[PDB]
């Protein structure tokens, strides 16, 4: 895999490729890893297919029960409840999550959680195995308060050298958008990303 | 770690008649659940009226024949062209196989012919160089499958006369040329059937005094 | 522990089982009687893992001698070696089996006949006209095979016994310190103090 | 230490004209050492007959296992189980060991007594279900039973016709396996008679 | 693949010289793969080896021994001893130690100055002179019979009857060995074969002329 | 004993009815990473063979250095070098062959999946394979790595026996064979875009095409795909 | 096993081969792998042969009383659920990997479930050793807005590639159409490619053959 | 490791850090892992220390053999030696070595010996532990051609953020220029590249 | 090959050791002589490693032999058991080493003088008035230590070896089959054939 999720003026918007392997077989070619756990608390996912969707049903599950007796929980309230899981089933779990979500108060948030389940708060983050090779670039070229179009640019650049590199990331680049306008889903094909 | 080892699959047939003798082998090649080739023969005429096959690890089984094809050529400068008879070229496969007793042929080889007194002939070796006369042997990845049926239907082997209580056993007799093949065909239909790395076609070399003959029929291509 | 021996005759059954118990480079003794009465007309001899063995044949003597007093009756020979099967059965998947492997020779006083049950320590029984555990079989099978007859007397039975007990003593490569034979009939079990 | 293959045997089963075949081989060893040769591996619980091979201790395990079911079941339901029925317990109670399984190779055999219909079933350690129109096989030369079947059968075959084909199915595939053989049985099964028969075959 | 390894072999001396008995079942694990094994060696026409272990190892060796033999004899214009044909075969195995040749093997020849003589060579070095051996996977089978009716005065049919009757022991109870008996007598003059003796024929003829094997139902 | 380390991946190949057609990808992977794009895994020897190299690429180009030397040394006192004595596909395949069985029987083997393609100077087609094991054999269409799980399948469609061969145009078979690049793209974790086409015809000769790309790729579809399961947006 | 799943117009297909294997041998050469969980909700299964049943038969025994305590018919997404929760429960042990597809109120569905408990959406599927051989077929033919009958065309198609390409794959090809607003039709042996060539000999003995030493009848009444 | 070869207008340029690890103990700080095996032909040194100092001196011997007989060897020459070394005996040898050289014929070039011992003429090239890092930066930032002044500018920064996110790079950044004017030794420290 | 013992006494030296060889589970004979006359009055016997032990015997036997012819002249004990030390001490380090233990019994007709070398697989030398390779020792050693006398004829020594084979017949595990006795003296070597 290779995922991200940046913040910028607006909120927060998550990246993602479409790349499911097995050893060196494309299992799947157009994944979905950036999946909702509340109406605008998304995450990114990593490492185990099955370990992560187990773990994000859950956290869906918990989310959703919290919102029936507390009203609509915040982004690092969900950060904490992945982290829960993460941590204390650290030697069964093979999995790395990047929690992303926007309030109105606290507007975009991103956490990341590694395989050990510890939690850091970032303005970004990256992830997955493709995410090596882009650390110099994503450093280099990450502004804080970016517009929309920016952040879209950041991610798309960032995501198709990551994909270039890593033979274990490729097909589209998924990304979806949070802010107070909603929530909208963006697509991107090789035939442009590619050729940046 | 490198293993210079690999299984190619495949399975292979000896029957001796009376003035003649069979060696059949599947055309089919194989690594693990892929096909390699659909056609790729493993019964070579070697000269002097020797039919050969060694099945397994094809790589050695390809640099065996070969050998051997080579040592009858050189039989041939050094003793005047003198025919290699089946029996001295069992012995000399012997050798060459036992010469990599350390480090064998992962094959088991079968070869066809007619002996000196013009009776049908096969021998059958095991991949370190241990040989036997016998008038019928499977070899292969369907072997265990075939070779109880040879016992049965060439040797006539658990079948006694009807009426006799069981105490006069089944005569045994020279199979004709047509007899043999339909065993042949039976016992490859048969193993297509039940075993996955058996399949796509059949070669039959057939052996007379007259020369080396050769049949070929398809087989079931799953 | 090492060699068990069964032999049914006309009518009898007789065991033999050796004298030596081994730890290590010692013979620790050379008297030692590797059988339990689990009822008038029923013996058990064993062989197998030190301790497990007799933990094991007291554990079935107990329960067989329970029946005995409750019910005012002797369980079939039968009867008692498909018990010791299904406790040996239960055994194999358990935490810790039982590794045992016993010969139940019996008197059946409702059938008149006597009757020889191999049971190995996977729970696997046979009903068997002579029976061994261990290697002892390896030697005695094929001589019993070629001398045993199923109309052989007592007598004719231990010296079958000797036969087989002298071979052993010739091709065994340890030293087994000689038999304690019994013999299960109509009037019960005893022991043969001269062998 | 295969448990499979530590005592050895053999069980086929064949279908032929309004009637079934289930034969299996006597011995009983461990490894090397032959044990006995009256160890029949062929049990029937009503009309529904069973065969089983693997590890002996399991055999004799499950078929007193199943005598134990059918009998229940024949109090509760006040008639004879069937073969298709059967054939489903046997799979279900095999699959309740799935991580602790009985090391066993059962096959089913039978006529349906409504529908009069022939009827064999096989089955791995596990409990998954083989149905079969022609033949099953079972046992430590089931390579040899699968290749002997597979060139002898033919379909419909009557009565005693089947009593060969499948007696020297069985017969020549023990002699190529040194863990079977020491004596064999065959059970010719027609609507409402079955006959018994022990072959006479090579003691090695 | 797995290579040949059939066993029951024997080979006593008695008045009328030595008899050898074996097996001709080979497998290969459960598989048999072959009934009709030769597992009796014509070093030369009077010399005798047998087959144990590694069917290959025994033949090679064995039959490269009759060569050994054969040069012995046109160089010392004489018939090699037993003592030193059954050397040769256990220095040249010795050589091979560890490389992991299997053997086991009954060196049998009868000489003017040495009488009947039997050698047990072994693949790990073992050379050992004896009256009786017994080598294969049904060995202990044949050993019971062989040691309870075992006499030096034996007459030839007698003793070829003991020898084929140990063979038939081991071939019923030891799964990895039968098929059929192979027989020979040897002499001074050479040896004699006796025949191939089918086990399957060979049981239901011995258990009703001897009335042994009751357990059986014939 | 050896390990791969810059590793090639799938080779594919097919007869038709005038030749032989064969092609590889432009990558060189070390390992996940996707290290080098400019690697050529086809090697033509003279103008009727071109040799296809998957596996470890130090031992690739170490091949390319024996071809390239076999074709000198045929040169020498051989005025018919480039006429009746000139190398043979199955000539330069036999050398191979030879190679990889010696490399393999000395543990130390050349780690590669070698297909020879070409045309003899009887006309004849010519496609034979051979790999780290010495192991060889031949068929109308012949493919390594995942080449051989998924190509062959579709070539095998297009060819699927002996007599099919005459019926197969050129233009036929290299549609086969640029639609099984495309498939591998999609499927292959350790395959490039770039590819590398050799046509070697008994006619028209060799013909080598370079810097070819897979495209008319179905990614559509995708943007419908949402969740894993039970989630709508 | 070859095993696949094709979405179209009104409904899905899903499709599969009938081969069974116990090691290199063929064990069953006309099992059935499609199962039916609810009427309108059926499953592809390869793997472990007793699994892909067990699981499938418990998911749909609960879906049914499921269905039955709602009083509605049953979804996709539930047996898909209860699959998945399952099977990721036992870690990867129950080596069930099952193509899931089926119609309810919502629409027509498809999806895979692997043995480690992950599940994936898509328009086109395949699953088990003949995967590779399918899918490439799958991806060289598939479009949007296929037909019913192209749907099952292009199903059947992969599944063959299995059947030929790959040693573990064989037989015939099972179907299943699940089509919106009908009752699902499961098509058993839809094709049979493979059918067996009369064999040469027949191989019936006569009568009295067969060495007996004993007969008896066997009581089976009360 | 992090280590660099850069080819442009003028010639080339070879850059590198200065750390050596022995685990995660520093034991050399100011490492020169830059080497002439030839007046205009020097090398990047990766892997063992060890191995690749034992292979660069061979290498000297052979390329100084070489000019006494047959005058100044091609960089590809020098090329060919370092992988004759590597790939004869690539079972007992840990060296991934960067060769970069000036023709006056050939002007700058630059070949890259990775660990199996294969030989690969590119550009620029990027090698070590920390280049993972950097693919994606030096991939969008690479032009053919330029001047060396953004050469330098181009390595200093690419080295920067290797050794920022590998622990196993750091200390000083050496670089050589290679050019027809001579060769140029430059230097930079922690305080300037750092806050870049 | 198991138990070889040696006793020096006043005018001589006996050695002891078992008639037993045994493989797998099979005696495959029961009156094997492990000794080899090296010299007229040098009596070396010995045990381990099958193959290896006769091997290596005879191996030595011809080397001292050959001294002999070559000098017209008889190698000491003390010499000989010199030269027996090396070849052992060189083949420890050896691709294949001997796994042979010996002992070298001999009588010195310069100094008239008994002489027991006891030399295992590694080469390691002593001189003893009693010795043992093996688990042997482990019984013999103490029923020495108590039982031994310097100034002991050949006959008391016999009969202190017979105590020794007793002991060793009651608690060692293993059947070995009894011993073949050889007393070394200044008359030579020669069998005790009734032991
Ligand atoms: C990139 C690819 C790597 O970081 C991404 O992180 C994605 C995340 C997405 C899918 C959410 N990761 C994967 O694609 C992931 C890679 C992986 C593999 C193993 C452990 C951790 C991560 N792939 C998977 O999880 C696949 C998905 C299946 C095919 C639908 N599953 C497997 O590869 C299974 C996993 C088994 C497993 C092992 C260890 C821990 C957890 C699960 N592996 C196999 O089936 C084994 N396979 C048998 C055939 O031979 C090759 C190996
Ligand atoms: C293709 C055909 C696989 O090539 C498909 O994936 C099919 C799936 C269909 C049948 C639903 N898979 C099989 O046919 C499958 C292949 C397989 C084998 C082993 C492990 C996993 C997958 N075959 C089976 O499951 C057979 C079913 C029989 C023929 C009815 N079962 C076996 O081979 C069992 C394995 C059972 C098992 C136990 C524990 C963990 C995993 C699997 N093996 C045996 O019965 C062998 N043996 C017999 C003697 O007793 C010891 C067990
Ligand atoms: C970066 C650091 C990694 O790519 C660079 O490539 C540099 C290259 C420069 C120095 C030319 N590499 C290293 O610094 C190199 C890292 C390394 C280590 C082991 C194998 C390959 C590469 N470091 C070394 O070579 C050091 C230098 C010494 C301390 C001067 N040597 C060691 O670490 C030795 C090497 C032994 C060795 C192992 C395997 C292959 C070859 C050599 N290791 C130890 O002494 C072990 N040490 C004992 C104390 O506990 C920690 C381990
Ligand atoms: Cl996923
Ligand atoms: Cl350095
Ligand atoms: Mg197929
Ligand atoms: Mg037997
Ligand atoms: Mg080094
Ligand atoms: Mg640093």
């Amino acid at each position: 895999t290779s995922i991200m999720a940046v913040t910028f003026k607006d909120g927060v918007i998550l990246g993602a490729d479409s790349r499911t392997t097995t050893g060196a077989y494309i299992a799947n070619r157009v994944t979905d890893k950036l999946t909702r756990v509340h109406d605008k608390i998304w995450c990114c996912r990593s490492g185990s297919a099955a370990d992560t969707q187990a773990i994000a049903d859950i956290v869906q599950y918990h989310l959703e029960l919290y919102t029936s007796q507390y009203g609509t929980p915040s982004t690092e309230t969900a950060a904490s409840v992945f982290k829960e899981l993460c941590y204390e089933n650290k030697d069964n779990l093979t999995a790395g999550i990047i929690v992303a979500g926007y309030d109105d108060k606290n507007k975009g948030e991103v956490y990341t959680i590694p395989l050990g389940g510890s939690v850091h708060k970032l303005p970004y983050a990256i992830a997955g195995s493709g995410s090596t090779f882009i650390y110099g670039y994503c450093d280099k070229n990450f502004r804080e308060n970016m517009s929309k179009e920016e952040t879209v640019d950041f991610i798309k650049h960032s995501l198709s050298q990551a994909i270039k590199w890593d033979g274990s990331s490729g097909g589209v680049i998924r990304m979806v958008v949070l802010t107070a306008a909603g929530v909208e889903r963006l697509i991107f094909y090789p035939d442009e990303y590619e050729q940046l | 770690q490198f293993n210079p080892y690999g299984d190619n699959g495949g399975t292979i047939l000896g029957i001796a008649g009376e003035d003649f003798a069979v060696l059949a082998g599947d055309t089919r090649n194989i690594t693990d659940y892929s096909i390699n080739s659909r056609y790729e023969p493993k019964v070579f005429d070697c000269g002097d009226n020797i039919v050969m096959s060694a099945n397994g690890f094809a790589a050695d089984g390809d640099a065996l024949v070969k050998r051997f094809k080579n040592s009858v050529k050189w039989y041939h400068f050094d003793h005047n062209d003198k025919k290699l008879s089946i029996n001295s070229a069992a012995r000399n496969i012997q050798h060459l196989l036992y010469g990599k007793r350390f480090f064998p042929y992962y094959v088991h080889t079968i070869i066809a012919g007619l002996d000196e007194d013009g009776k049908g002939a096969v021998y059958s070796f095991d991949p370190v160089g241990s040989y036997e006369r016998e008038q019928c042997r499977a070899g292969g990845a369907a072997a265990s499958l075939i070779m109880p049926f040879l016992d049965n239907q060439v040797n006539f082997k658990n079948q006694y006369e009807p009426g006799t209580n069981g105490k006069v056993k089944k005569p045994l007799k020279y199979l004709s040329v047509e007899e043999v093949i339909k065993l042949v065909r039976d016992s490859f239909t048969s193993a297509t059937e039940r075993h996955i790395q058996v399949g796509d076609g059949l070669e039959i070399l057939i052996v007379t005094k007259d020369g080396v003959r050769k049949e070929f029929y398809e087989l079931k291509r799953d | 522990m090492d060699i068990i021996l069964g032999i049914r005759v006309q009518d009898s059954v007789i065991l033999a089982s050796s004298k030596a118990v081994t730890r290590g480079i010692s013979v620790l003794k050379d008297s030692d009687d590797k059988t339990r009465q689990l009822s008038p007309h029923t013996l058990m001899s064993f062989a197998g893992e030190a301790g497990d063995t007799v933990q094991f044949a007291e554990y079935i003597q107990a329960n067989i001698q329970l029946y005995s007093i409750r019910e005012d009756y002797e369980l079939s020979p039968q009867a008692v070696s498909s018990f010791v099967r299904q406790e040996l059965a239960k055994s194999i998947r358990s935490r810790r089996p039982y590794q045992v492997n016993v010969l139940i020779g019996g008197y059946d006083k409702k059938k008149n006949k006597p009757e020889l049950y191999q049971i190995d320590y996977l729970g696997t029984k046979v009903e068997l006209p002579y029976g061994a555990h261990g290697y002892s079989g390896f030697y005695t099978f094929s001589l019993l095979d070629h001398h045993y007859r199923p109309d052989m007397t007592t007598e004719e039975g231990l010296d079958l016994l000797k036969l087989c007990v002298q071979e052993l003593e010739k091709r065994m490569p340890m030293d087994f310190k000689g038999v304690i034979v019994k013999i299960v009939d109509k009037d019960g079990i005893r022991q043969v103090d001269d062998f | 230490s295969d448990p499979s293959s530590i005592n050895g045997g053999i069980v086929v089963a064949m279908t032929g004209k309004d009637c079934v075949a289930i034969a299996c081989d006597l011995r009983l060893g461990s490894q090397s050492l032959g044990v006995s040769n009256k160890f029949e591996k062929i049990f029937h619980y009503g009309h529904v007959f069973l065969g089983i091979t693997g590890l002996a201790t399991d055999v004799t395990t499950l078929n007193e296992m199943f005598r134990y079911k059918t009998n229940l079941y024949k109090l509760k339901e006040e008639r004879a189980i069937e073969p298709e029925t059967f054939t489903q317990l046997v799979s279900s109670s095999l699959y309740e060991r799935r991580f602790g399984p009985y090391f066993v190779g059962p096959v089913v055999a039978g006529i349906n007594s409504k529908s009069g219909k022939p009827f064999i079933a096989g089955f791995d350690l596990i409990g998954c279900i083989d149905e079969a129109k022609d033949f099953i096989v079972s046992g430590t030369a089931s390579d040899q039973l699968f290749g002997m079947c597979e060139s002898l059968y033919e379909p419909n075959l009557e009565p005693e016709d089947l009593f060969e084909t499948i007696s020297q199915a069985l017969l020549n595939a023990a002699d190529r396996d040194a863990l079977s053989g020491w004596g064999a049985v065959v059970y010719i099964i027609k609507k409402d008679e079955v006959v018994k028969r022990y072959l006479k075959m090579r003691q090695d | 693949i797995k290579i040949a390894h059939g066993c029951t072999t024997l080979a006593f001396r008695f008045q009328g010289g030595i008899i050898v008995a074996v097996d001709s079942r080979a497998t290969a694990g459960n598989w048999v793969a072959s009934q009709t094994v030769k597992k009796v060696i014509e070093i030369n026409p009077f010399l005798l080896g047998t087959m144990a272990g590694g069917a290959a190892d025994c033949q090679f060796w064995e039959t490269w021994l009759g060569s050994q033999c054969r040069l012995h004899e046109l160089r010392e214009k004489e018939r090699i001893s037993v003592a030193a044909a059954s050397k040769i075969l256990s220095n040249l195995v010795y050589q091979y130690k560890g490389a992991g040749l299997s053997m086991g093997t009954m060196i049998c020849g009868y000489t003017r100055k040495e009488g009947p003589t039997i050698y047990y060579v072994d693949s790990d070095g073992t050379r050992l002179k004896g009256d009786i051996f017994c080598v294969g996977s049904g060995q202990t089978f044949a050993y019971g019979v062989l040691d309870s009716n075992y006499k030096w005065d034996l007459s030839v049919e007698d003793a070829l009857y003991l020898g084929k009757r140990s063979i038939l022991a081991a071939a019923h109870r030891d799964a990895y060995s039968g098929g059929s008996v192979n027989l020979y007598h040897v002499t001074e003059d050479g040896w004699i074969y006796h025949g191939n003796h089918d086990v399957g024929e060979l049981f239901w003829k011995v258990k009703e002329e001897e009335g042994s094997f009751n357990n059986v139902i014939g | 004993t050896q390990q791969p380390i810059v590793t090639g991946t799938s080779v594919i190949s097919m007869k038709y009815d005038n030749g032989v057609i064969i092609a590889a990808d432009n990558l060189g992977s070390y390992g996940s990473l996707l290290r080098f794009n400019g690697v050529e895994r086809l090697i033509p020897v003279g103008d009727n063979t071109v040799v296809g190299i998957s596996g470890d690429i130090s031992d690739m180009q170490h091949i390319e250095r024996l071809l390239k030397d076999l074709v000198t040394e045929n040169a020498y006192d051989n005025p018919l070098a480039d006429a009746e004595e000139a190398l043979e596909p199955s000539y330069i395949f036999e050398y191979l062959a030879t190679v990889m069985y010696q490399r393999r029987s000395k543990m130390n083997p050349l780690w590669n999946a070698i297909i020879v393609a070409g045309v003899q100077s009887n006309g004849d087609q010519f496609l034979r394979y051979v790999n780290l094991l010495g192991v060889t054999y031949s068929s109308p269409t012949l493919a390594t790595g995942f080449g051989a799980h998924m190509a062959n399948p579709l070539l095998r469609k297009v060819v699927d026996r002996e007599s099919d061969i005459p019926k197969t145009t050129v233009q036929v078979a290299e549609e086969a064979i640029v639609n099984a690049m495309r498939v591998l793209y999609y499927r292959d974790a350790r395959s490039s875009r770039n590819f590398s086409l050799a046509i070697i015809d008994k006619n028209t000769g060799l013909t080598f095409k370079k810097n070819l790309q897979v495209e008319n790729m179905k990614w559509d579809f995708a943007k419908d795909i949402k969740g894993y399961g039970t989630q709508k947006i | 096993t070859t095993i696949v799943g094709v979405k179209f117009n009104n409904g899905v297909v899903i499709a599969a081969d009938t081969r069974s294997t116990q090691g290199p041998i063929v064990a069953d050469k006309n099992c059935a792998k499609l199962h039916r969980i609810s009427p309108k909700i059926w499953c592809a299964g390869a793997g472990t042969a007793a699994d892909t049943e067990a699981v499938t038969q418990l998911i749909g025994s609960n879906i049914e009383l499921h269905s039955l305590y709602t009083s509605r018919e049953p979804r996709v997404v539930s047996a898909l659920q209860m699959l998945k929760q399952h099977l990721f429960k036992y870690q990867g042990h129950i080596g069930a990997y099952l193509i899931v597809a089926g119609v309810d109120p919502t629409g027509s569905h498809l999806f895979s479930i692997h043995a480690h408990g992950s599940t994936d959406v898509g328009y086109y599927l395949s699953l088990g050793s003949g995967s590779l051989a399918a899918m490439a077929v799958l991806e060289s033919h598939w479009k949007q807005d296929l037909t019913k009958e192209e749907a099952i065309k292009l199903a059947s198609d992969a599944i063959q590639a299995g059947i030929w390409n790959d040693l573990g794959s064989g037989s015939n090809v099972d179907v299943c159409v699940m089509e919106i607003g009908k009752d699902a039709e499961y098509l058993r042996n839809y094709l049979t490619p493979n059918v067996r060539e009369e064999k040469q000999k027949s191989y019936k003995f006569p009568r009295g053959t067969t060495a007996v030493l004993k007969e008896s009848i066997v009581n089976i009444c009360d």
